[PDB]
């Protein structure tokens, strides 16, 4: 079980590229996948989260009108928009899974990849 | 429901117990997590339900809750124990994190 | 085993509602055990009931019932007390036999869980159109 | 939507137990469309169907049913062949109303999928305790 992430990328304001997370070792169609985003000196975020198979989305109410994110079930990867980008946007981007994809209860994060550090 | 830590910095030198709390605003169950970072690398799970180790953690972390207020404590503090806990509530939707407490 | 209280939290549409069902106490007539939420009038509030055949010597085969309805009620002009508009029922009836293993069983229901949450019924319930 | 090949994973009393359900056609008689199992034996095999009411100008009611039905064989002994020896049932009906919005079907649905992962009703059902 590991989620990869790259390790940087690089924009200017304006433009939108669109983070990818791929995750190996666990039947990636059975537990959901979430987004949280950290500032270089504040703290944790959770843009938002969907589950690979039924595609329900859950969405801070920050987020909804700057963020999307989709699934890929044939290359197993999720992928998040940033459609917008401005100056105060640089920050770690983590994606990690916690879940099931038929209980409410358990939904811990416990397996956090690494970051993206996206620069504006 | 918006989650407000306590002490921040704590100080503390390695050889003493250390205990923290996280409040919540409006009754949160038993179920919030305590996330542990270290600076550079991404966070880890210690507590996942309130009461309950989380993986293979060493049993010297311990959380216990009430309704509505909840605390995290270290037996020995050791060095690596450091980096700014969080707690994070799934109660809602929003799931809002903490502040995070350095030590 | 013994009832308590029964809390609920992401549930569904777009997870921001919760939903904590305190025990009503259970009916000597017919074993039916009650829980419900705090409402504002208790004409009109989330109820649930379980029941399950109580064991006995023989039996034929055994039977449990979850039933829940919830009812949405509007202020009527002309009225200063809310009537319970409308409702929306639901029940489930699992019905195992003497002989069956604990493992089964417990196949069954999480079984019907993990159905509920797959795309085919997510379609057929919150939009009503058939397969 | 149109019926597809539902896999169900991670279930039964514990872990992972994955199940791969192939689609078996709609009914035309009544409606209901049958998913099964991939069995060696066409009479040992899980199954399930769903039924939605028909949408009409006029229908005042719709009403949702899901019914899961799986056999449990041994080889009987004096014969070659597998018989039943007994099977579980499970039927859920929904009953909406013709002005029920999608907030409350979706409500309804993921309320009895967290009571059906509730830890009162996993052992209602598990160990048949009666609450």
């Amino acid at each position: 079980v590991q989620l990869q992430q790259p390790g940087t990328e690089l924009v200017k304001p304006g433009a939108s590229v669109k983070l990818s997370c791929k995750a190996s070792g666990y039947t990636f169609t059975s537990y959901s996948v979430h987004w949280v985003k950290q500032r270089p000196g504040q703290g944790l975020e959770w843009i938002g989260s969907i589950n690979p198979n039924n595609d329900v989305a859950y969405f801070n109410e920050k987020f909804k009108t700057k963020a999307t994110l989709t699934v890929d079930r044939s290359s197993s990867t999720a992928y998040m928009q940033l459609s917008s980008l401005t100056f105060e946007d640089s920050a770690v981007y983590y994606c990690a899974r916690g879940g099931i994809h038929y209980t409410y209860d358990g939904y811990y994060f416990d397996y956090w990849g690494q970051g993206t550090t996206l620069t504006v | 429901i918006q989650m407000t830590q306590s002490p921040a910095s704590l100080s503390v030198s390695v050889g003493e117990t250390v205990t923290l709390t996280c409040r919540a605003s409006e009754n949160i169950y038993s179920n919030l997590a305590w996330y542990h970072q270290k600076q550079g690398i991404s966070p880890q799970l210690l507590v996942y339900a309130a009461a309950k180790l989380a993986d293979g953690v060493p049993s010297r972390f311990s959380g216990s809750g009430s309704g509505t207020q909840y605390s995290f404590k270290i037996n020995s503090l050791q060095s690596e124990d450091f980096g700014s806990y969080y707690c994070q509530h799934f109660w809602g939707t929003p799931w809002t994190f903490g502040g995070g407490t350095k030590l | 085993a013994k009832l308590e209280t029964v809390t609920l939290g992401n549930i569904g549409k777009d997870g921001k509602q919760t939903l904590v069902l305190n025990p009503r106490g259970v009916n000597p007539t017919n074993g039916v055990a009650s829980l419900s939420q705090a409402g504002a009038v208790p004409a009109l509030e989330k109820r649930v009931t379980v029941s399950v055949s109580q064991p006995s010597r023989n039996r034929k085969n055994y039977k449990v019932q979850v039933k829940i309805q919830n009812p949405t009620a509007c202020t009527a002009n002309g009225s200063c007390d809310p009537s319970v508009t409308r409702q929306a029922y639901a029940d489930v009836t699992f019905s195992f036999t003497q002989y069956s293993t604990d493992e089964e069983r417990a196949f069954v229901r999480t079984e019907l869980a993990a159905l509920l949450a797959s795309p085919l019924l997510i379609d057929a319930i919150d939009q009503l159109n058939p397969a």
